[PDB]
């Protein structure tokens, strides 16, 4: 087109094409779902099929615990996500040292968005091709917080958001099944909803779904086999419906 | 011709050549001026052909021979702006060498320093080579008369006697024939005036033309000092021969 | 026309005098975690009880080069110092090797130190924060 | 060969023939400027400028084409006005520095060398463009009268007579005729008359014009650069008109 | 001065005469009471016909002299032979800009076609004074009245040589930091001449 | 902004190859042939001293340079790049090893430093890769004799015998057919002369051949006498007369 | 390149010291940027020992009105209970300082926090005004009321960055928030931050502290707390009551 | 497409980085390296690229390198970039040892090198490091560990893997003949057979292989590395009959 | 970079809290001789009875130092490295004037904080040279020089028996006698004598334990 070879060039219709290309790179990776419950948050992630000769003991977790009350998931490029996670953890510890108060979810999301924005202000750097979902609870109440951050530096607040490849189907399923008027009161309902949403695009739910649960008072419990139990129960209920 | 990004900077062509350096070499010979340098028993002589096609130009302001220091003289082939830039750089380098190491700078070390600067120019993308060829002549206290030459490519080397310019091949061939005839590799004259006369005769024979007092520029380097001969001295040398 | 470095002291101090280590929570205060200086080094301690030779050593070669540039300006003109500074800036800006701190060959050639060794060359000169490539990239590009 | 494609979009690029085309384009821009000439008499230098009669709204007092650098240095230029003005400012700074250092007026060859170095330094990098002005300057010092002309490439030479601008060529011929008519020497007043004659001969373009003549001589101005007064200016204009 | 640093307790005399200038000094370097060197060349050549003598710290004066010689070589590469005024100005600028850290005093004797030989003095602090003649050092205090009584303008060469010889002999006699031989440099239009006088010569004056 | 950075001059081709490094190799292969063969008690380095118009002094310009008293080097490619690398290598040898351990560096470590410098050159957006290939011959106490080849990319390899430049394939074949495990220094010199004789297009005399040897210690070249522990240089340069005498003989 | 050429071209300005940007900014030569720096810049002598110089040129009493003002600090006591925080100070002074209103010995940082003044008065006033500005900026950024702990830590870091430079100030930040409750922190120029429930600072701190400890209970009444504070003050009188809605002055 | 390949900081319309892909494809021109993790040791076997007999095979330092007493690396790609990264890793390990008085875990060093390589892919003035590393190490946290890192900056953990010119065929051979209960001898035999079957030259001679084994035990319970000399490689080939 | 200033304040704090040779050079008609004693003492105690105090800057340029031993050794080694690099760069025999300039500038850079007082002798193609270098950066030229605690006796011996035209043997004998007088009459000097003789056009001759 001629207006897509730099990040500092505006297109005649008013678009920045490099940001769109970064978003396209994001939409190439594995899916990632974040669901907000009444008093809990659930992060689901899709793992590609594990090879036979791959070590499963120390395989990385798609959900990274930034702090004892804040967790992060990503979609896009893995190494850029590692860099962003390292910076976020350093910033959280620095803020805790400076102000004696652990970071809030919104503050950390804003810092991540600011880093991603700063990495778009020069022609000699490549912006991170990562879209992040930040979940947690502010360390003074029981209000769940879920945020989505994009490569351009834009951060938004959501109740149930999916990012990654084939995210349209999961987004439609969440829209047709999740109601903000009556969010899942218990953790089990939210986990089941997340698993069912992920199953719409995952070929095999026994070995390609990862579930993490965040609850108030900075608990954060990652589910192990239990995901297999949820998948089997969902299949049984679906066959009963049939 | 070049093709690609290797037209404005110095990078390797697909044939492994630096085109900018070669084009600077081409630019060196655009002044259409030939110079000669010959070392005697105890002196060195540089003679540059002087052309004044315009009679509105002051002849005394035309000079490509510079006095870098007390003992070192320089002759530049190429455009006069880069010539003067190189002259100032050489003066600064010689003075700094004398200040830092406690003794006068020999000709070979200055030539090597200029060659290193030229190498910097040929490797850095955002710097360009100077389209000039430099010839330093002196009488070093450890090596006697010395003539050294450096080019835009960063290559420097010493010569028994050298010629430069568009018609340098004929002068070089005549010098080689004279050296083969004599087989002493230098000039047997013990006076710098005789060496200047020999260089004038050699230039006249090689170029096939006769010069006036205003058509030559002569510089003589001795053990103690390097000095540029004036019009009257060149006229006296011409009248002698 | 200085020989010994002069005016090495600071006229004023501030909490945000180093913009590279500003805290993100409070931009008017330094970030002690990313400084990695031990966590008990206030800036005031850097104003008193210093060796009277450290400032002379850390500003010696710069002072000599400035005196040389002043002499060139007095004798040759503005063009010579302008060209020297331009070449030095071009060489310095186009070199970026985050994995090494050794100077380039061209810089040493320009500084006329091809065959000169000082204790700076012999002794050029773990941390959990701020020792990666990204920090140096941000410092270099002003991000 | 006047248009080198592929090797003319950057300042510091050698063409395959070994030529810098930005410098030659600056020379072409110089060739479209106003005609300015300079003559060297026995003990002085005369500058002449042919200016175009602009609107009468301009103050005829504070508008002077010929620039003054120092009490003994006169300068004119042809090309782009901002570049010439900047070059004149740099020359003034250089002369001030030299006089402040060595307690004497700066010799003309040293001033010419410093200006040439400064101009040449702008043909070494691709982030700057060469000056688009040719400058004829001169003055008087302990060695006598000096006249120099400086090109956009940074090359300067000393001239018995110099001419630049649109009507340079014929003017140069006239200058040559001057050397063929006064080989032994020339006085200051004769130099002013001949400068007026040459300007009148070389301005035949048409649009009315005006002439500005300045001189600096040891035996006429005590080695100082002064504009020609009204009586001598009118005498020179009348002589130029009568010669045609 | 700094602790343990060598001090230049010399005797320096520069005199201008009809044909140029003469700069003379002794040759003793002391360490308080022990003579470190009986023969020293205190006459420093900055340019071919521009010489100087130094007092104060030895290291600082040597560094200043080296820098001034480098500056004059740079100047000569451009505009030819400099003048005594230029060298004095460079010395004065270096001494005044560095007086807070360096202790230095200079006496400059020069010759040029325009000025026909001149003397400048730059005491501690960095001020330049142009004088027909100048005396400096520890022994100079003992010959103020003698030099004042026996100085004339436009003297001949031999008269100036005798005046400097007598004055320096008295300075050596009354001062414990002044040494054996007297070294003089004559700068005229003909060239540079060097003279040396031995104790057995001037002690019998 | 657009002034605080420069884009990388060396980039990958779609096939997975660095074009600038390949072009530097091509430039090297167009240079004069330089060879080196290792013996059981020495190493031999040889090259052809090509000249301009026959008025220059060939002795002034030397293509074989002493890096350390026991380590020498030769090059094929561009002269000024070799000169700059030689100066930097001597300075690095003094700063990194001599001023730290009191000893000159071994051959492998100096070669590694040179390779690191060249690799940093190939990874820069302001300079092009170097256009030389270096044959470095050295000796050290704990590794005996060694010969290495360094490429413009910064890759160095050990060699029993090798050659670079125009006549490299033919020279490699000849040296492979000639080299044996029981070779000695004189046999190595003879084989090197034979290999050079097949590549020189002009006069094959001592004025157009530069030859150096890493042999035994030379007390006569030390410059002083009195310390039995101190040893002379192990790097020697053969004069024109010696080369001519070897040429006349076998 | 043009800037480089300008930097090498030339005395009168140099002697005036106007070639430095800091001197131009401090004298408002080119603009009002001196009043635009959120973190203030403090001038120090350009000598080897600024600290001893300042100590010698400060401990020199020659003019009573040229001395640095010191806060009264007679007796100030603060305590917390279920109804909030009670702070009690002395309204004791005359000294040729006749004024329309009484001297305020408690700094009003913001409508929700109070800062006790002790040691140097100028240091406390300036740095607590700066702290109030920082807290307002933080509240604007985070859309929430800043906690007392955060403000106390900010002040502690600020006073620690200039430790030993010459500052002499000790303050007691008192506040009430829904997140934490009633909080009192003590920050001095040394760099000590101390959270507490009962604080007594001044010449008669011992008697006031003893009176407070004699009859201190967490569960009391506002009138009882005010009377206890006034009695403790009078044992050796302005009163402040800090609740979630802010601070109210109960001077008597 | 040539429209988005000149620079290293440009996203393609499909969201791809062409320079990283070209650096990844450059690995296919290098020799084959194989790492197999056994229940009591780790085996690294690499194939050289020797084209002439004049090369010195005694100095067998081309593909296998030591970072410390417990971590070793197999190199695939450009040797100079590999040497730069190896020196950086050695310095990092020594810094960690000095700071904590404990040997650095393998995962931390792998992550550090991967971060460096990724950072070199994010600046426009730096080209990607065209090297691939196989890390083999031991630590008290996870016992024996095998990792792989590519120019893109991604690192993964494996039981048995290969990188080089014949990755697909070697991977298939490893998949067909891998057991979780194999010993070090079985791993050595498997690596030799995989190199022999997946070779460009039939004669799998000793002077074309580099071998290393990291084993537990040693003195009483220690862990030590053994870089096989050419004689040992010849003996093992004779024992296996490959020769 | 360079020499470090770390723990300077810590060292001062610890200090406030109670936490704690004969050399001659003689210039003769065709060269220079430098001689020294061979006793190293750590105060009253004789640490070594045979120590080499003659250090070499260049094959034909030698020096002997006093003051701070570590500073003297480090400065001599650095100047030797610089001289070797300069000679390799210029492909010429190093000059004593170059070494003198490098030493003077390096010592003046540190403003006397590097304590090293040297006698530097050498022979280069311009002739024979002998210099004395002070720790503050001041250098002096002489025909015969002495240094160390026994320098007064050595200077007395040199003043007694020095002439303009001296042969090699006479110069060696004079240097040996000066060192012997310093050894006998000074407590800090003892043991043997080390000599180094440098002529024009000949290799330097280094004789350890010339007189035992």
């Amino acid at each position: 087109s001629g207006y897509d070879r730099a990040l500092s060039i505006f297109s005649p219709d008013g678009h920045i094409f490099q940001v769109e290309y970064a978003l396209e790179a994001v939409k190439r990776g594995t899916c990632a779902v974040g669901v907000k419950g009444k008093n809990c948050v659930v992060l689901g992630c899709e793992r590609r099929s594990t090879l036979k000769l791959q070590d499963t003991r120390i395989t990385p977790s798609k959900v990274s615990k930034i702090d004892s009350h804040v967790v992060l998931s990503f979609s896009g490029l893995n190494a850029d996500s590692r860099i962003l996670i390292e910076k976020a953890r350093v910033e959280a510890q620095s803020h805790r040292l400076t102000l004696e108060d652990p970071v809030t979810v919104e503050y950390l999301t804003r810092y991540v968005a600011g880093v991603q924005q700063r990495y778009t202000q020069s022609g000699g750097v490549r912006p991170f091709g990562v879209s992040t979902l930040i979940a947690g609870f502010d360390p003074r109440d029981d209000e769940p917080k879920l945020y989505q951050t994009e490569p351009s530096g834009i951060y938004s607040s959501w109740s149930a958001q999916t990012i990654g490849r084939n995210s349209k189907t999961v987004r439609e399923f969440l829209e047709k099944n999740y109601d903000r008027k009556e969010p899942p009161a218990t953790v089990e309902e939210c986990v089941k909803l997340t698993v069912r949403s992920l199953l719409e695009v995952v070929q095999t739910g026994a070995k390609n779904i990862e579930i993490t649960v965040v609850k108030p008072d900075s608990d954060i419990v990652a589910l192990s086999e239990e995901i297999n139990q949820y998948v089997t129960q969902i299949e049984q209920e679906k066959q009963e419906q049939q | 011709s070049a093709a690609g990004y290797d037209r404005h900077i110095t990078i390797f062509s697909p044939e492994g050549r630096l085109y900018q350096v070669e084009y600077a070499f081409k630019a060196t010979n655009q002044t259409n001026i030939n110079s000669l340098a010959v070392r005697g028993k105890d002196c060195t002589v540089v003679i540059s052909q002087k052309k004044v096609p315009d009679k509105l130009l002051d002849p005394t302001t035309v000079s490509y021979i510079f006095c870098i220091s007390r003992t070192i003289g320089m002759v530049v082939n190429g455009p006069i702006p880069d010539a003067r830039n190189a002259a100032l750089r050489a003066k600064a380098e010689a003075a700094e060498f004398r200040y830092k190491y406690g003794y006068d700078m020999p000709c070979d070390v200055l030539a090597k320093r200029m060659a290193n600067l030229s190498q910097i120019y040929t490797q850095r993308a955002y710097m360009r080579p100077l389209g000039v060829i430099l010839t330093f002549v002196s009488v070093d206290e450890e090596l006697g008369p010395s003539i050294y030459k450096t080019d835009p490519a960063g290559y420097y080397v010493g010569y028994k006697a050298t010629a430069t310019g568009p018609k340098q091949q004929e002068i070089t061939t005549n010098l080689e024939n004279h050296f083969k005839k004599s087989k002493i590799d230098h000039i047997n004259e013990e006076s710098w005036e005789k060496v200047v006369e020999f260089a004038i005769t050699h230039m006249i024979d090689a170029l096939g033309t006769e010069f006036s007092k205003n058509d030559l520029e002569v510089g003589v380097a001795t053990k103690d000092k390097f000095f540029t001969l004036s019009a009257e001295n060149i006229e006296e040398r011409l009248v002698a021969i | 026309m200085n020989i010994v470095p002069q005016d090495t002291f600071k006229s004023q101090v501030s909490t945000d005098q180093d913009k590279s280590v500003l805290s993100s929570a409070v931009p008017s205060l330094p970030d002690t975690l990313r400084q990695q200086e031990g966590g008990a080094v206030p800036l005031s301690t850097q104003l008193n009880d210093r060796h009277p030779l450290e400032s002379t050593l850390k500003n010696w070669e710069t002072t000599q080069r400035q005196r040389q540039m002043e002499q060139y300006r007095q004798i040759f003109g503005i063009a010579e110092p302008m060209k020297r500074t331009m070449e030095m800036e071009i060489v310095n800006r186009t070199d970026f090797n985050p994995l090494s701190t050794n100077g380039s060959i061209h810089r040493d050639i320009l500084l006329n130190k091809e065959c000169s060794i000082d204790w700076e060359d012999v002794y050029p000169g773990s941390t959990m924060v701020g020792d990666d490539v990204h920090s140096k990239i941000e410092k270099q590009l002003g991000i | 060969t006047s248009i080198g494609t592929g090797y003319d979009l950057s300042n510091s690029v050698f063409s395959p023939d070994g030529r810098n085309f930005q410098v030659e384009y600056a020379v072409k821009a110089v060739e479209n400027g106003t005609t300015s000439i300079g003559i060297k008499c026995n003990d002085g230098v005369v500058f002449a400028v042919e200016k175009l009669i602009t609107s009468k709204l301009l103050v005829p007092q504070k508008n002077v084409k010929i620039q003054v650098v120092d009490r003994h240095i006169g300068c004119v230029y042809s090309g782009l006005i901002p570049d010439g003005r900047h070059l004149v400012n740099r020359g003034r700074e250089e002369a001030a520095s030299f006089k402040k250092l060595y307690k004497t007026p700066i010799p003309i060859p040293a001033f010419a060398d410093r200006l040439g170095q400064y101009v040449q330094a702008h043909t070494l990098y691709n982030s700057v463009r060469p000056f688009g002005v040719s400058t004829i300057f001169g003055g008087v010092d302990k060695n006598g009268a000096h006249l120099y002309m400086l090109e956009p490439s940074g090359s300067y030479w000393g001239y018995k007579g110099a001419a630049t601008g649109k009507g340079r060529q014929s003017a140069k011929a006239e200058l040559e005729k001057l050397v063929d008519h006064h080989p032994e020497g020339l006085s200051a007043r004769e130099a002013v008359k001949q400068a007026a004659k040459i300007i009148y001969l070389a301005h035949e373009d048409k649009k009315d014009f005006e002439l500005e003549i300045s001189w600096c001589s040891l035996s006429e101005t005590n080695g100082l650069h002064k504009f020609v007064k009204g009586d001598l200016l009118q005498e020179a204009i009348d002589f130029a008109q009568k010669e045609i | 001065l700094k602790k343990g640093e060598v001090s230049l307790g010399t005797s320096i005399m520069a005199v201008t005469f009809k044909d140029g200038v003469i700069l003379g000094a002794d040759s003793r370097t002391t360490t308080g009471a022990y003579i470190a060197n009986r023969v020293t060349d205190k006459l420093t050549r900055v340019h071919d016909k521009i010489w100087c003598c130094r007092s104060g710290s030895a290291a600082d004066t040597q560094a200043i002299a080296d820098i001034v010689q480098y500056h004059l070589e740079l100047y000569t590469s451009q505009y030819g032979t400099p003048s005594t005024e230029t060298a004095a100005s460079v010395f004065k600028e270096l001494c005044y800009e560095n007086k807070d850290n360096l202790t230095a005093g200079i006496i400059v004797a020069g010759y040029d076609d325009k000025n026909k030989g001149e003397v400048y003095t730059i005491p501690l602090g960095g001020s330049v004074h142009k004088l027909p003649y100048a005396i400096a050092g520890s022994g100079s205090t003992f010959i103020y009245g003698y030099c004042d009584k026996n100085f004339r303008e436009n003297m001949s060469k031999e008269e100036t040589v005798d005046f400097i010889k007598h004055s320096l002999s008295q300075a050596i006699k009354w001062d414990g930091s002044s040494g054996g031989v007297i070294r003089m440099v004559v700068l005229t239009a003909a060239g540079v001449e060097r003279l040396i006088f031995y104790p057995d010569e001037y002690e019998q004056l | 902004m657009t002034d605080r950075y420069s884009f990388s001059l060396t980039t990958f081709s779609p096939s997975g190859k660095l074009g600038q490094i390949d072009y530097a190799l091509t430039a090297v292969k167009q240079g004069v042939t330089s060879l080196g063969i290792k013996a059981t008690n020495g190493v031999v380095i040889a090259t052809e001293k090509k000249s301009s118009s026959p008025l220059a002094m060939s002795e002034t310009l030397s293509k074989v340079s002493l890096l350390t008293p026991d380590i020498g080097a030769v090059y094929s490619g561009m002269g000024p790049d070799y000169r700059v690398l030689v100066d930097k290598s001597r300075k690095v040898a003094h700063t990194s090893y001599k001023r730290i351990y009191g000893e000159y560096p071994p051959t492998k470590l100096l070669v590694s430093e040179v390779a690191k410098i060249m690799q940093e050159a190939t990874q820069s957006g302001g300079v092009r890769p170097f256009g030389v290939s270096l044959l470095i011959a050295g000796h050290d106490e704990f590794n005996g004799f060694s010969l290495y080849q360094v490429d413009p990319s910064g890759s160095y390899f050990p060699w029993k015998a090798t050659a670079i430049g125009k006549g490299s394939v033919a020279a490699k074949t000849f040296l492979e057919k000639r080299w044996n495990d029981e070779l000695e220094l004189e046999d190595a010199i003879h084989i090197a002369l034979l290999t050079l004789k097949e590549s020189v297009e002009g006069e094959f005399n001592g004025d157009t051949i530069e030859l150096a040897i890493i042999g035994d210690e030379n007390p006569d070249l030390l410059g002083y006498t009195g310390i039995p522990t101190d040893k002379g240089p192990r790097f020697r340069k053969l004069t024109s007369q010696e080369i001519n005498d070897r040429l006349e003989a076998l | 390149m043009q800037a480089i050429a300008d930097s090498f071209s030339v005395r009168l300005v140099k002697e005036l010291q106007y070639d430095n940007e800091q001197n131009l900014e401090s004298d408002f030569v080119t603009g009002a940027s001196q009043f635009q720096r959120l973190a203030p810049s403090l001038t120090v002598p350009p000598i080897a020992s600024p600290q001893q110089f300042l100590r010698a040129h400060t401990d020199d009493s020659r003019n009573p009105d040229c001395k640095i003002k010191i806060a009264h600090g007679t007796t100030t006591l603060a305590f917390r209970f279920q109804g909030g925080i009670i702070v009690a100070v002395d309204s004791r002074a005359a000294g040729n300082w006749v004024a329309s209103q009484t001297v305020k010995k408690v700094i009003e940082i913001n409508p929700f926090l109070l800062g006790t003044m002790a040691g140097g008065a100028a240091d406390c006033q300036f740095w607590e005004t700066w702290l109030g500005s920082q807290c307002r900026l933080h509240e604007l950024r985070e859309k929430e009321r800043i906690s007392v702990a955060a403000a106390s830590k900010i002040l502690s870091n600020l006073v620690y960055q200039y430790k030993g430079a010459g500052l002499s100030m000790g303050t007691m930040i008192c506040g009430y928030t829904r997140k934490e409750g009633p909080t009192i922190y003590y920050v001095d120029s040394d760099g000590t931050r101390l959270k507490g429930d009962i604080f007594c600072v001044g010449s008669g701190q011992t008697f006031a502290y003893g009176v407070l400890d004699s009859n201190y209970k967490w569960d009391l009444s506002v009138e009882d707390a005010l009377y206890l504070g006034k009695r403790s003050i009078l044992a050796a009188v302005n009163l402040y009551h800090v609740t979630e809605d802010g601070w109210i002055y109960h001077g008597n | 497409s040539r429209r988005y390949d000149s620079r290293t900081t440009i996203f393609s319309p499909e969201g791809r980085l062409y320079q990283v892909e070209y650096a990844l494809e450059s690995i296919s021109h290098a020799g084959t390296a194989i790492g197999i993790m056994a229940s009591d040791g780790i085996v690294l076997a690499a194939e050289r690229k020797v084209t002439s007999t004049l090369l010195e095979q005694d100095t067998s330092t081309e593909k296998l390198y030591k970072l410390n007493d417990k971590i070793a690396v197999a190199v695939a790609g450009l040797t100079a970039d590999a040497e730069i990264l190896i020196n950086t890793a050695r310095i990092h390990a020594q810094n960690y040892l000095k700071t904590y008085n404990e040997d650095i875990p393998v995962e931390i060093l792998v992550r550090r090198l991967s971060d460096i390589k990724q950072g070199y892919t994010q600046h426009g003035g730096l080209r990607p490091f065209g090297v691939s590393f196989i890390y083999a190490g031991y630590d008290d946290r996870y016992g024996y560990q095998l990792y792989t890192s590519n120019p893109s900056g991604n690192y993964t953990g494996w039981k048995a893997i290969s990188v080089g010119a014949n990755t697909s065929a070697a991977q298939t051979l490893l998949q067909m003949d891998y057991k979780d209960d194999m010993k070090v001898d079985d791993a050595i035999e498997l690596a030799l057979k995989t190199l022999s079957k997946t070779t460009d030259s039939s004669a799998l001679t000793y002077d074309r292989l580099e071998f290393a084994t990291i084993r537990k035990g040693a003195n009483d319970g220690e862990v030590y590395q053994k870089i096989f000399k050419p004689q040992e490689i010849k003996d093992i080939l004779v024992k296996t009959g490959i020769t | 970079a360079g020499l470090s200033f770390d723990n300077y304040q810590r060292n001062n704090f610890l200090a406030e809290n109670s936490h704690t040779t004969t050399i001659v050079g003689v210039k003769f008609n065709n060269g220079v001789v430098i001689a020294a004693d061979t006793r190293s003492t750590q105060g009253p105690i004789v640490a070594d009875k045979n120590c080499a105090k003659l250090h070499r800057i260049s094959p034909k340029i030698w020096c002997a130092g006093a003051g701070t031993a570590a500073d003297t050794e480090a400065v001599t080694q650095l100047i030797g490295s610089n001289i070797e690099l300069h000679s390799l760069y210029t492909s010429r025999e190093p000059r004593v004037v170059s070494a003198l300039q490098m030493l003077k500038q390096h010592l003046f850079k540190y403003q006397g904080h590097i304590g090293a007082y040297l006698i530097v002798a050498g022979v280069d193609p311009t002739g024979s040279h002998l210099f004395s270098i002070h720790a503050h950066g001041s250098t002096d030229v002489g025909y015969y020089l002495s240094l160390g605690s026994g320098s007064l006796a050595a200077m007395a011996v040199l003043e007694s028996h020095w002439k303009q035209d001296l042969t090699k043997e006479e110069a060696i004998k004079l240097a040996s006698d000066a060192i012997q007088a310093g050894i006998w009459n000074d407590l800090g000097s003892g043991s043997n004598v080390d000599v180094c003789v440098m002529e024009i056009g000949k290799d330097a001759e280094y004789l350890r334990n010339y007189t035992p």
